[PDB]
């Protein structure tokens, strides 16, 4: 749950970079996305995350993109928490979180521009493209927070969006032939810094996060450009120190980010009809 | 709210009287308490008695536009709630359970039937068509609900009256005097409910229990049957051990039920029509206005009408008059200044 | 003999009936998903992943939760919860003593028909313990007390408890304030490991007690690399394992 | 002669503070936002505090005397409602949380609570020891001139006390118990 | 306190109130118009420190298909844990809603702007008003805050004019502004506070109307039209009585009508 | 239209304002105004802080009635993050206070507006603070080059070349809430706003506390 | 349609459509299990009779109490819709749900326990709620609790005048003519019921049959997947 005769270790273990479970300090574990399992629609992705499980779905749609911006495509994310997700939250539970990253998610992606509102634009005033990017959580391997981040764009890579051809009306759509599908590593993501005392660590078991009050909120692209990051707690910090944690968004994030943002390929060349 | 108690002896006993297959309210095992109906003032109006247990029925007229897909078969809409002065425990908001089970459980059978046509009603598809809203209020609570709940609606159901004068091209018009006339409904089929209280494994069975029976029955199942002789929904609550076979008589004997049932509607539905073409007499209930006690209906007169109308300006005049002058002053007190 | 729940049991007099077994309509059905397990004159199945239910005086530690004016409420992996009151602690009283959500150890006097399963302290063999070092493991995965209650060779000791909760402190070095300062770096990577190396075992449907609990220990020699990746090492870890445990048997 | 809660003076050299106290590594911050104020100690220091314009805090005593009104009558538990421990507090956190037995509701005599203090009158006692275990205060009416002061008739009016466990309305005629 | 009832009223029985006024009391009147400029038509009313600031904004619709070419007038009265932090941390109040209708049932009981000149395009283009009023600081009569707030909230709203050219509609900001916002009748509403024997207060305050017995306001048109009358319930009561309330609340009227009137040479135009 | 690198509005302030709330703020930015009713210690082992987001039904040229729960749910949520550490909390065990803003006109940085307002009703009440939070506005221009801004109009900031809002305690420098939308530059060009940052809290670090003791003054003079 | 001894789908009306479950998966609850008919996914996840949880309150003592959970992929469907706000179907759901084990579980032993089983529909194929039924059987299996007897719910749908044992989708659209039950074929007890068509009195011997054996088959299905998990898991 949350006790101290225990917290003890927790801190001073994550600044003598002896993590808990033979990590020094900034130690990841196996992360792996497999890419379409729901046989129902575009993007598709089941990340597992230490201990926790996000799956995120697309489908295509036509016609309004809305009003003061007709002539273009923007995305629509809508995020669900699992009554098996917290055996805490049941009904009214979602909501939290629920609600919260289903606005991260939102505003990175909304002002990362890193979305082809070209690639997404039927008949512009007239007709638009739009994808629901929907999310489910299946369990909580703690920094559950970040495999939001790899599940929201490993499962954007495998955005087949249908080749389809509108002639004003009438409607063009090729089963075998998926082409007009857009995916590009413009996509953001998400880096988590909280602290464990001066020794901040990124992707921490819960039993871990159990010892700070605030976290850092950073985004990277394909390389290193910032999306929407934030600091996230309910304690403070130092600015002078925010810099540093700041940079180990650029500095780590890329790391994994680009060992994964390739696997996309790992799962697309040893199987065009294998998998 | 006040929590309706329940002794021990009372309830064990009640079930020791079931043991003996006698009813309490002294009926026998497969009948039902008298029921009535009585017609509302206007059409589309109903009130029903399953005897202690009461409903009320309404149902509305609309030119909505019908949905996107199918937008050749207009809409419609019922819905049931649950009184407050209905049951004691009934403080709105909390018996879900019922009204959340009941209100789909009953709303199933509805468009299970499809007893309602819905392209008849459909004017201009696409554009204008029909909705039609019933609602259902239950008011009293005694036992057996979801019949007389259903009941209540089927009743209803068909003495509602949807308007119609003139609608040509696309343009929409009616008249309430045209409408003296047209104003009937798409009652294809007739679904009603019946429900089987089980009791001490099933190894007693009841009908349409009574408030009573309703909470000492540990298992209760209900069932659909539109005139003809056919199912449209059966539910299993309660959980119980419904043996297939078993299962079977009570499917049975709900449709021999649902017969008689059905003879009251279109019975009194005539007893009705009649008397509006007749004599004359739509109200709410007259009946209940002339059993003797607890009740009375008199017209009174209205020249004490006229008479003190005058002592208004006595009242009016006498002390306002004096008060209006106080007025001067209060044009000055915080207007002039106020300009900061 | 493998059964599903609902099924039925060789019937004859004389017979009794364990958790997982039942009797309905003048037969013996599997109420339990498990196994079946015929020992003596009492039948009983064998379950999966069960919950927390000992027997006789019993080891156990537990996390924390609510307490109240006359007793304190801690949690306990179980069908059942572990509540234990001043009756054994060696209004404000309390609070002092046994904080919001800590791990303590305890005696087990007795869990009755009452369901529940209650604690009285006595030693550190029995005391309120603090560091951070818990194990969840299915209560399965557990042994007996004659090869429990030990410290091992591993610049550590470890207590487990007859619930699937293991805890890992290190040696005393001679009671609340012993580790309120952070052991040494060297303390620090003997119990971090023995995190890894408890997991896999489990994970490999695999026992756990000392002579066990080293092996898999021992087996470190090779893979060093503490923190041991949950599929690839642990998946050899075990072989090895078994390989120097089985080979002291058979 | 102001302070906000980001501002320093002085320092744990010199004096520690009980009211508007924030203090880190030694210097003095306001944690209290407000007004200032100073203290003078009876050993050669002063001690610093913020102003808590509440100068009015907690001060029910243990074994004191109190001002309160009745508030439900269980003919073998009594309840009320206590304003004034003294008169010095005007206090309504405690607001009216008390409650006082029989035995106690007298030293002699053995008349119910039901034939002592009615729901509604204001009543006079002292306090006895309280046991915050339900949040609840003990007091006694067993004085000769503690009891209960409030008389209120069928009629609507009030009532003088003609004996030691009577109250009375001059209008309709009441004769009525309540522990004078 | 839960005693001091009588206490108030002491300054009752010899006539005057612990706020140091008597049968009738037009307070601290203060308007601050069109002090929000993201909105067409505003109103600030603060008295006895309660905040109802009538906040409107306007919007284009479509008018109903029975009433063709029919305006759209849309008020609504809110009241956040802010003004009083004994109100709920949520959805509408149980008076927070009632005053919602009335300032709308005012509004229709008004005739205060005719649906008429709202229709952008008679049968296909309606002009929406939504008068949001926020009570900052409650305390006495939170239902005259509004009559004032909202109706000069609204001489504070002005808007381009309405044009459709081959399917389209043409309406620039910097278009024509004319008629803004002008309503043939001006009535506005009263709040007495009234004690059992009738022996009533007016404008009564958070505590005044408080321990209060009966409430009762009153709306009157210029030319003295009795808009609409309120009373939830009031002891009681006599013509006469009413009669006194009849009148003299005309008074106040003219007042606040001219604390507005005051506002549309200095304040409008400053 | 521009102006410089760093200029400031108008700073207009005056709190307790509020007669009904314990604890009472008010803003101003030439286009802002976030007021803050701040409600006591109640309870509902030790307690925190509840904390309110609205935005006034007509605070703009549209008229966003319903109180949009999302949209709040973070402006208030994080808001309470912000100030969230800014408070006490051991002298309020099982004890939760409540403070409430609203905001009545969004002057591009409306948000610090509303971070900044509600400090003041804190102490105003006087609460169990620590530190003051400072909140501002910071914007990157629509400029070709990375042309930098600190604290937009509500003209101003719907032009963003970027998208930030952070706050952070003067006195003892304390990062508040830093929130802002990735939109513009590496890990490193934010350090843009980040230092642009602690320069806004400590410039008006002063005009604020000084506000807060005006009306502690009139309140305190008052009785 | 479907016809000369093939429906639709491509099946003999009288065989279901295979279906392989995981069960036991997630180990980080103690009731897991997966599983789709055909092309119809859903998981359903109970926690053991912990001690009553949030809401100190209501704690039926006798026996245990019991929770269950029921929410869909809003892509799992054809389209996709609003599953919080739809909740009459779902809500109405779970209660089924309730109720079904609410009779077999055995919460006799569990006095104030608070036993919670909830489920998701992953993809959505027909036969929607026999699926979790079992989907969630299967989760308690897992988590081992006791139980009256091993339950799978079964539909049956009538049509071309003939019994066709789970409807899946396609025929689902039909006529609506379909009814599902659980069932204990302990003794074959019908713990649940509940049949949404049209159907003339008599068609049921024959539907009812229908699913009522189907069950049955269901049953031993599963009765394998899981005397396989038994064994394995006892390495």
């Amino acid at each position: 749950t949350l006790s101290e005769a225990e917290k003890v270790y927790i801190v001073h273990g994550v600044q003598e970079d002896l993590r808990v479970d033979g990590r020094g300090c900034e130690d990841y574990r196996c992360v792996e996305v497999e890419t379409d399992v729901v046989s129902n629609t575009s993007g598709s992705a089941r990340v597992k995350l230490g201990h926790t499980d996000i799956l995120v779905g697309v489908k295509a749609e036509m016609g309004t993109p809305k009003l003061e911006k007709p002539n273009e495509g923007y995305l629509e994310f809508f995020v669900d928490c699992s009554a098996s997700a917290t055996p805490e939250f049941e009904g009214r539970g979602g909501d939290d979180l629920g609600t919260e990253i289903a606005n991260t998610l939102y505003r990175i992606f909304n002002n990362k521009s890193s979305v082809d509102l070209k690639t997404l634009c039927i008949s512009p005033r007239e007709h638009c493209w739009v994808l629901y990017v929907d999310v489910l959580l299946l369990e909580c391997g703690g920094n559950l927070f970040d495999a939001i981040s790899i599940a929201v764009k490993a499962a954007l890579f495998n955005t087949r969006i249908p080749r389809v051809r509108v002639l004003e009306d009438i409607e063009l759509s090729d089963d075998p032939y998926d082409c007009i599908r857009l995916s590009v590593e413009n996509v953001p993501c998400i880096v988590t810094l909280c602290k464990i005392g001066y020794r901040h660590v990124v992707d921490a078991t819960l039993q871990e996060e159990a010892c700070s009050l605030a976290s850092l909120l950073v985004s990277v692209t394909s390389k290193g450009v910032v999306t929407c990051m934030r600091k996230v707690g309910k304690g403070s910090l130092d600015p002078e120190s925010i810099f540093e944690m700041m940079e180990t968004g650029k500095r780590v994030g890329k790391v994994l980010h680009a060992s994964l943002q390739s696997v996309v390929h790992k799962e697309e060349s040893l199987g065009p009809k294998r998998q | 709210m006040k929590e309706t108690p329940l002794s021990n002896c009372e309830r064990r006993f009640l079930l020791r009287a079931i043991e003996e297959k006698k009813r309490l309210d002294g009926r026998q095992t497969y009948d039902y308490r008298n029921i009535r109906i009585s017609f509302g003032t206007d059409y589309g109006c109903c009130i029903v008695e399953l005897g202690k247990t009461r409903v009320l029925g309404q149902v509305s007229c609309e030119l909505v536009s019908p949905k996107l897909n199918r937008a050749t078969e207009g809409i419609l809409f019922f819905n049931l709630e649950l009184s407050q002065m209905a049951a004691p425990a009934f403080e709105p908001g909390r018996q879900s359970d019922l009204l959340v089970k009941l209100n789909r459980l009953m709303e199933r059978c509805l468009r299970n039937s499809k007893c309602i046509d819905t392209e008849s009603l459909c004017v201009v598809a696409g554009e204008k068509v029909w909705q039609i809203r019933v609602d259902l209020h239950l008011l009293n609570h005694d036992g057996n609900i979801i019949d007389a709940a259903s009941i209540a609606a089927i009743v209803a159901l068909c003495h509602f009256r949807r308007p119609d004068v003139s609608v040509q091209g696309d343009e929409v018009t009616l008249y309430t005097p045209e409408e003296r006339d047209p104003v009937p409904l798409s009652i294809h089929h007739m679904p009603i409910c019946v429900s089987f209280a089980f009791f001490q494994q099933g190894t007693y069975l009841l009908v349409d229990p009574n408030e009573r029976e309703e909470r000492v029955m540990d298992g209760l199942l209900v069932i659909a049957m539109n005139k003809h002789r056919e199912i449209c929904t059966i539910q299993s609550s309660g959980g119980i051990m419904l043996l297939k076979d078993q299962v079977l008589r009570c499917s049975k004997i709900a449709g021999v039920k649902v017969a008689e049932i059905t003879e009251l509607i279109l019975k009194a539905l005539e007893n009705d029509q009649k008397v509006r073409k007749e004599g004359g007499k739509f109200g709410f209930a007259e009946s209940i206005a002339n059993q003797r006690i607890t009740a009375f209906k008199m017209e009174k007169a209205p020249x004490x009408x006229x008479x003190x109308x005058x002592x208004x300006x006595x009242x009016x005049x006498x002390x306002x008059x004096x008060x209006x002058x106080x007025x001067x002053x209060x044009x000055x007190x915080x207007x002039x200044x106020x300009x900061x | 003999h493998l059964v599903v729940p609902g099924d039925t049991i060789t019937t004859d007099t004389g017979f009794m009936r364990g958790h997982g077994t039942y009797m309905g309509e003048e037969k013996l059905i599997a109420s339990v998903a498990g196994s079946v397990e015929r020992v003596n004159k009492l039948i009983c199945v064998k379950a999966l992943k069960t919950r927390y239910i000992g027997e006789v005086g019993d080891i156990v530690v537990g996390r924390i939760t609510e307490v109240q004016q006359k007793r304190w409420k801690v949690e306990t992996n179980s069908r059942l919860d572990s509540v234990l009151l001043l009756s054994s602690m060696n209004e404000l009283a309390m609070r002092g003593f046994l904080q919001e959500g800590d791990l303590i150890s305890a005696e087990v006097q007795a869990v009755f028909s009452d369901g529940a399963v209650s604690l009285h302290t006595r030693s550190l063999k029995y005391g309120k313990l603090g560091q951070g070092v818990l194990v969840q493991v299915s209560p399965s995965l557990v042994k007996r007390q004659k090869t429990h209650f030990h410290d091992l060779p591993c610049g550590a000791s470890v207590i487990l408890g007859n619930n699937g909760f293991i805890w890992i402190y290190p040696t005393p070095e001679h009671g609340f304030i012993a580790n309120l300062e952070p052991v040494s770096l060297a303390d620090r990577e003997v119990i971090s490991r023995l995190r890894n190396c408890i997991i896999s075992l489990v994970t490999q449907r695999m026992m756990l007690y000392d002579t066990s609990i080293l092996y898999c220990y021992e087996a470190s020699l090779p893979h060093q690399i503490k923190d041991i990746l949950k599929p690839e090492i642990m998946e050899e870890i075990v072989m090895e394992t078994r390989q120097r445990l089985l080979e002291q048997e058979g | 002669r102001y302070c906000i809660p980001g501002e320093r003076l002085c320092n744990l050299e010199e004096g520690s503070p009980g009211s508007g106290t924030y203090t880190r590594h030694g210097y003095i911050f306001s944690s209290l936002a407000g007004c200032l104020m100073k203290s003078s100690e009876n050993g050669a220091l002063p001690v610093v505090s913020v102003v808590r314009e509440t100068e009015s805090q907690l001060l029910p005593d243990v074994g004191a005397i109190v001002t309160c009104k009745v508030s439900s009558i269980n003919s073998r538990f009594a309840k009320v409602h206590i304003l004034y421990v003294g008169s010095m507090p005007l206090k309504n956190s405690f607001r009216g949380t008390i409650r006082k037995e029989d035995v106690r509701a007298t030293e002699k005599d053995k008349v119910e609570i039901y034939k002592s203090f009615r729901p509604g009158d204001i009543v006079l006692a002292k306090v006895i020891s309280l046991g915050d275990a339900q949040s609840n205060y003990l007091l006694t009416t067993a004085e000769n001139e503690l009891g209960v002061v409030v008389a209120h008739s069928e009629s609507g009016i009030q009532m003088v006390p003609i004996s030691w466990c009577e109250m009375q309305c001059p209008k309709t005629h009441t004769k009525e118990f309540r522990k004078v | 306190t839960v005693e001091p009832l009588e206490y108030y009223r002491r300054f009752l029985k010899e006539n005057c109130r612990p706020d140091g006024r008597e049968l009738g009391e037009f307070r601290t009147t203060t308007v601050n118009i069109g002090s929000i400029s993201t909105a067409d038509g505003s109103a600030l009313v603060k008295l006895g420190n309660t905040t109802v600031i009538c906040g409107v904004k306007a919007e284009f619709a479509a008018p109903s298909t029975d009433a063709p070419d029919k305006g759209y007038v849309v008020p609504n009265v809110d009241l956040p844990p802010l003004c009083s932090s004994r109100f709920r941390s949520g959805p509408p109040g149980e008076e927070a809603q009632v005053a919602s209708q009335f300032i709308a049932d005012v509004i229709e009981n008004s005739q205060i702007i005719q649906k008429e000149d709202l229709c952008i395009s008679p049968g296909k283009l309606v002009w929406v008003l939504y008068c949001d009023l926020i009570c900052l600081d409650y305390d006495g009569n939170i239902l005259d805050a509004c009559t004032f707030a909202l109706l000069a909230a609204l001489k504070n709203v002005q808007l381009p004019e309405v044009t459709i050219n081959e399917e389209t509609a043409l309406a620039e900001v910097n278009l024509k502004k004319k008629s803004y916002l002008n309503i043939r009748t001006h009535p506005v509403a009263t709040s007495f506070a009234v004690f059992d024997d009738t022996l009533l207060i007016v404008d009564p305050t958070g505590e005044e109307e408080h321990l209060a017995t009966g409430t009762l306001t009153i709306v009157m048109d210029e030319e003295g039209k009795l808009c609409c009358l309120h009373k939830p319930g009031g002891s009681g009561l006599t013509g006469a009585k009413l009669q006194d309330c009849m009148s003299r609340a005309v008074t106040r009227h003219k007042e606040v009508k001219k604390l507005m009137d005051e506002v549309i040479k200095s304040m409008k135009p400053k | 239209g521009t102006r410089d690198p760093t200029r400031l509005r108008p700073v207009y302030a005056r709190a307790g304002l509020l007669s009904q709330a314990k604890g009472s703020a008010y803003l101003e930015a030439g286009g802002t105004k976030v007021l803050c009713a701040v409600s006591g210690p109640r309870q509902a082992l030790r307690g925190r802080l509840l904390c309110d987001f609205r935005r006034a039904p007509f605070a703009g040229r549209r008229r966003r009635a319903p109180p949009g729960g999302c949209e709040e749910r973070e402006l208030a949520l994080a808001l309470q993050e912000a100030l969230e550490p800014a408070v006490r909390l051991g002298r309020y065990p099982r004890a939760q206070l409540e403070v409430s803003a609203l905001l009545l006109e969004d002057g591009g940085s409306a948000l610090a507006a509303a971070l900044t307002a509600a400090a003041l009703a804190l102490a105003d009440a006087g609460v169990e603070m620590y530190d003051l939070v400072v909140g501002c506005g910071l914007s990157l221009a629509p400029g070709p080059a990375p042309t930098w801004l600190l604290d937009p109009t509500r003209l101003e900031e719907e032009r963003a070349a970027a998208g930030l809002t952070v706050a952070l305690m003067p006195v003892l420098n304390q990062v508040a809430g830093l929130l802002g939308s990735g939109e513009g530059g590496l890990t490193e060009s934010w350090a843009e706003a980040v230092r642009l940052g602690l320069e806004g809290c400590q410039r008006l670090y002063p005009v604020l506390q000084q506000s807060l003791v005006r009306a502690a003054r009139r309140r305190g003079a008052a009785a | 349609l479907s016809d000369q001894g093939y429906r639709v789908d491509g099946r003999r009306a009288g065989e279901l459509r295979k279906i392989q479950a995981r069960m036991g998966v997630f180990a980080q609850a103690d009731g897991s299990a997966y599983i789709e008919q055909g092309n119809t996914k859903a998981l359903a996840v109970v926690y053991g009779p912990h001690e009553i949880r949030g809401s100190r309150a209501r704690a039926l003592p006798d026996r245990a109490l019991v929770n269950c959970q029921y929410s869909s992929a809003t892509f799992s469907t054809g389209e996709r819709k609003r599953r919080p706000h739809g909740d009459r179907k779902s809500c109405e759901m779970g209660l089924q749900l309730r109720q079904t084990f609410e009779a077999a579980i055995l919460t006799q032993l569990h006095p104030r326990s608070q036993i919670d089983i909830y489920v998701q529909v992953l993809q959505a194929d027909g036969g929607t709620y026999a699926a979790c039924v079992n989907a969630a059987t299967l989760a308690v299996l897992d988590a081992g609790i006791p139980m009256r007897d091993f339950v799978c719910a079964c539909s049956a749908g009538f049509v071309d005048g003939t019994a066709l044992a789970d409807l899946s989708h396609v025929e689902e659209a039909a006529g609506g003519p379909q009814l599902a039950l659980a069932l204990l074929p302990a003794s074959g007890q019908i713990a649940l019921l509940e049949m949404d068509a049209r159907l003339h009195e008599d068609h049921l011997e024959r539907v009812l049959e229908a699913a009522a054996q189907a069950a049955r088959d269901v049953h031993t299905l599963l009765d394998r997947v899981v005397r396989q998990h038994v064994r394995e898991a006892s390495i």
